[PDB]
C-alpha cells in the first residue's frame, strides 16, 4: 500500500574530524519506489550525491543508500532531507555523531 | 572430463547392478541416465539424477554420493541388458555431455 | 544470469 | 556456509510520461553484482562488482537481451493487471518480481525461489515443490490458471533447479576473495547521558559482512527485547554493514547489562560490558 | 504422441555438405531444445549441437563447433543441422532429440546415418 521510509544517516567509518568519510542515508521500508533524498550541508544541498540501486526487501518495500564523500569538523552539520507519497512535508534528519 | 565405470559388467537375471558415473563439475539438475539397446535411438530412465521418467519401470533408480552419480537396477529382468549412458550438462558452457556408456551383458 | 525468455505473462 | 543469487526486478508504470520504469539488479549473497535502469543512456546490463567484469562480451549481450525481454514483459503486465482490479489508466501501478537459488556449501541446490507482487502485496508465488503457486488474492487466481495451463512452473525449473546453482557456483570461485569472505565486526561500546539518574547504552557492530548479525541486551542473563533500539542492518558502502542496540538503563546501573554478538565471522559470541 | 523424424544424410565426399532435417510433430515447436546427437559406429553416444526453437540459442560440441551449423523453422517444426568441412570422422548416425523441459532429451529419433566416404 504505502508505508513511510525510515531514514538513517550515519558515516562510512567512524566520524573522525579531519578524516575523509562517506556521509550515509539509507532510507528503507518505503512504498512506492518514488523517493528524492537530498543530503545537506549546514542546510545547503549538496549535488554530487551518487545513490545506490532501487532494490526491495522481503516485504517488497524498497531502500535505497544516497552516499556523498564529506569530511568532518566541529563547525559544519550534516543532514538528509526526504519527500515520500506518504510524509507531508519534507523529513529532516540530522547527523548524530552518537546515531 | 567425465568417466563412467565400469566399460563392462556382466549379471544374470535378479542381480543388482550398479553403473556409476563421475560428474565432477555438474549440477543434479542436469545428470540423466539412458539405456541404449543395440542400433536403436536411446531411451530417457533417469532424469535430475534420482527421479524416473514416466513410464520407465521401478526398478531403475538413481542417487549422488558427493560427486559420483549412481544407476541401480534393483533386481534385474531379461529385458534390461543394453548400453547405459550419464550426460551432464554445463550451462555456463553450453554443453552435454554423454558418458562413454556401460554395457550390462548376461 | 536473469531468467531467460520462457513464460506467459500475468 | 549456505549461498543465493537473487535476482529484483522493480516495473514502475508513470502513465502519460513515457515507458514504465524498470530496473534490474543481481545480488550473490549480499554483494550486488549487476545492475539494469531503463533510463540510464547505456541500456546494457552493467556490472557493479570487480569480479564480474572477467565475462567476455557475450555474457553482456545474453543477459541484456534477456533482461529487456523481462523488462517487455513486464510492460505488458502491468497494463494486464490493471485491467484485473480494474484501475483507472492514469494511476501508477508496481510490479516487484524477485527469484534465485540456495545453494549451500556443499555446492548443491537447496531452495528454489519466484515470487511476484503487484503495488507491495503478494501476488503470486513459487512453492517449496517447483510444481505449484501460491496466488494471493482473487485477481491472482487467473494467472496461476495461465501459468498452469502453460505450465510456466515446469519451464522455470530447469532455471532455478539447474541455470542458477551452475551459474552462483560460477561466481563463489571468480569472486572467491569478495563473496566468501567473513569480516567479523567490529564491536564497541559507548555511553551517552540523558539524564542525572537515566542514560543510554549503545553496543554496536561496524564493518561486518555478510550482514547476518544478532545484537541482544541481556540484564543478568536474560535477554531484554524490551525498551531496546534495534535499528535496521544499515550498509557502510564499502561491501560491509553497520549495526546498533541502544538501551535505556537508569544511572548508576551500567555494570549489569551486557551485550552479545552472534555473527558467523566470530569464533563465539562476545559478551560485551561497560567499561 | 511426439514423433520426431529426421532424414537427408547419406553418402558425402569429405570436405563436403549435407543438411540433415529433423520433422518435429506432435508439440509445440517454439517450447522444447532440439539436440543433435550422433553414434559413430560401435563407439558410444555423442552431443553435436543444440537449438532452442524460442529466444534462438545454438551451441556446439567443440569438434563440430566451426563446421555444423543448426539453423530452425518455426513454422515449419523442422530444425536442420548443416554439415560443412565434413570429415572422415563425422561419420556417425544422427539422432534428433528434444530437450524435455527436464534437462533430459526425453523424446528421440529414429537415425540418420551419414557415411563420409573418400
Ligand atoms: C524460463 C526457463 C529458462 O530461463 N531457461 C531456459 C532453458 N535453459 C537452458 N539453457 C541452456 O543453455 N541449455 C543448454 C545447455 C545447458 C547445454 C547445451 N545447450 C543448451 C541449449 C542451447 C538447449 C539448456 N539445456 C537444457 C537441456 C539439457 O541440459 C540437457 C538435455 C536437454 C536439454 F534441453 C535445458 F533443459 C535447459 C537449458 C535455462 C537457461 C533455463
Amino acid at each position: 500500500i504505502q508505508r513511510t521510509p525510515k531514514i538513517q544517516v550515519y558515516s562510512r567509518h567512524p566520524a573522525e574530524n579531519g578524516k575523509s568519510n562517506f556521509l550515509n542515508c539509507y532510507v528503507s521500508g518505503f512504498h512506492p519506489s518514488d523517493i528524492e533524498v537530498d543530503l545537506l550541508k549546514n542546510g545547503e544541498r549538496i549535488e554530487k550525491v551518487e545513490h545506490s540501486d532501487l532494490s526491495f526487501s522481503k516485504d517488497w518495500s524498497f531502500y535505497l543508500l544516497y552516499y556523498t564523500e564529506f569530511t568532518p569538523t566541529e563547525k559544519d552539520e550534516y543532514a538528509c532531507r526526504v519527500n515520500h507519497v506518504t510524509l507531508s512535508q519534507p523529513k529532516i534528519v540530522k547527523w548524530d555523531r552518537d546515531m | 572430463q567425465m568417466t563412467q565405470s565400469p566399460s563392462s559388467l556382466s549379471a544374470s537375471v535378479g542381480d543388482r547392478v550398479t553403473i556409476t558415473c563421475r560428474a565432477s563439475q555438474s549440477v543434479s539438475s542436469a545428470v540423466a541416465w539412458y539405456q541404449q539397446k543395440p542400433g536403436k535411438a536411446p531411451k530417457l530412465l533417469i532424469y535430475s539424477a534420482s527421479s524416473l521418467y514416466s513410464g520407465v519401470p521401478s526398478r531403475f533408480s538413481g542417487s549422488r554420493s558427493g560427486t559420483d552419480f549412481t544407476l541401480t537396477i534393483s533386481s534385474l529382468q531379461p529385458e534390461d541388458f543394453a548400453t547405459y549412458y550419464c550426460q551432464q550438462a554445463s550451462y555456463v558452457r553450453k554443453t552435454i555431455t554423454f558418458g562413454q556408456g556401460t554395457k550390462v551383458e548376461i | 544470469v536473469v531468467v531467460g525468455a520462457c513464460g506467459v505473462g500475468k | 556456509g549456505s549461498h543465493s543469487m537473487r535476482y529484483f526486478f522493480t516495473s514502475v508504470s508513470r502513465p502519460g510520461r513515457g515507458e514504465p520504469r524498470f530496473i534490474a539488479v543481481g545480488y550473490v549473497d549480499d554483494t550486488q553484482f549487476v545492475r539494469f535502469d531503463s533510463d540510464a543512456a547505456s541500456q546494457r546490463m552493467e556490472p557493479r562488482a570487480p569480479w564480474i567484469e572477467q565475462e567476455g562480451p557475450e555474457y553482456w549481450d545474453q543477459e541484456t537481451r534477456n533482461v529487456k525481454a523481462q523488462s517487455q514483459t513486464d510492460r505488458v503486465d502491468l497494463g494486464t493487471l490493471r485491467g484485473y482490479y480494474n484501475q483507472s489508466e492514469a494511476g501508477s501501478h508496481t510490479i516487484q518480481i524477485m527469484y534465485g537459488c540456495d545453494v549451500g556449501s556443499d555446492g548443491r541446490f537447496l531452495r528454489g525461489y519466484r515470487q511476484d507482487a503487484y503495488d507491495g502485496k503478494d501476488y503470486i508465488a513459487l512453492n517449496e515443490d517447483l510444481r505449484s503457486w501460491t496466488a494471493a488474492d482473487m485477481a491472482a487466481q487467473i494467472t496461476k490458471r495461465k501459468w498452469e495451463a502453460a505450465h510456466e512452473a515446469e519451464q522455470l525449473r530447469a532455471y532455478l533447479d539447474g541455470t542458477c546453482v551452475e551459474w552462483l557456483r560460477r561466481y563463489l570461485e571468480n569472486g572467491k576473495e569478495t563473496l566468501q569472505r567473513t569480516d567479523p565486526p567490529k564491536t564497541h561500546m559507548t555511553h551517552h547521558p540523558i539524564s542525572d539518574h537515566e542514560a543510554t547504552l549503545r553496543c554496536w557492530a561496524l564493518g561486518f559482512y555478510p550482514a547476518e548479525i544478532t545484537l541482544t541486551w541481556q540484564r543478568d542473563g536474560e535477554d531484554q527485547t524490551q525498551d531496546t533500539e534495534l535499528v535496521e542492518t544499515r550498509p557502510a558502502g564499502d561491501g560491509t554493514f553497520q549495526k546498533w542496540a541502544a538501551v535505556v538503563v537508569p544511572s548508576g546501573e551500567e555494570q549489569r547489562y551486557t551485550c552479545h554478538v552472534q555473527h558467523e565471522g566470530l569464533p563465539k559470541p562476545l559478551t560485551l560490558r561497560w567499561e | 504422441e511426439v514423433q520426431l523424424v529426421e532424414s537427408g544424410g547419406g553418402l558425402v565426399q569429405p570436405g563436403g555438405s549435407l543438411r540433415l532435417s529433423c520433422a518435429a510433430s506432435g508439440f509445440t515447436f517454439s517450447d522444447y531444445s532440439i539436440h543433435w546427437v550422433r553414434q559413430a559406429p560401435g563407439k558410444g553416444l555423442e552431443w553435436v549441437a543444440s537449438i532452442s526453437s524460442s529466444s534462438g540459442s545454438t551451441s556446439y560440441a567443440d569438434s563440430v563447433k566451426g563446421r555444423f551449423t543448426i539453423s530452425a523453422d518455426t513454422s515449419k517444426n523442422t530444425a536442420y543441422l548443416q554439415m560443412n568441412s565434413l570429415r572422415a570422422e563425422d561419420t556417425a548416425v544422427y539422432y534428433c532429440a528434444r530437450g524435455g523441459w527436464i534437462a533430459a532429451m526425453d523424446y528421440w529419433g529414429q537415425g540418420t546415418l551419414v557415411t563420409v566416404f573418400n
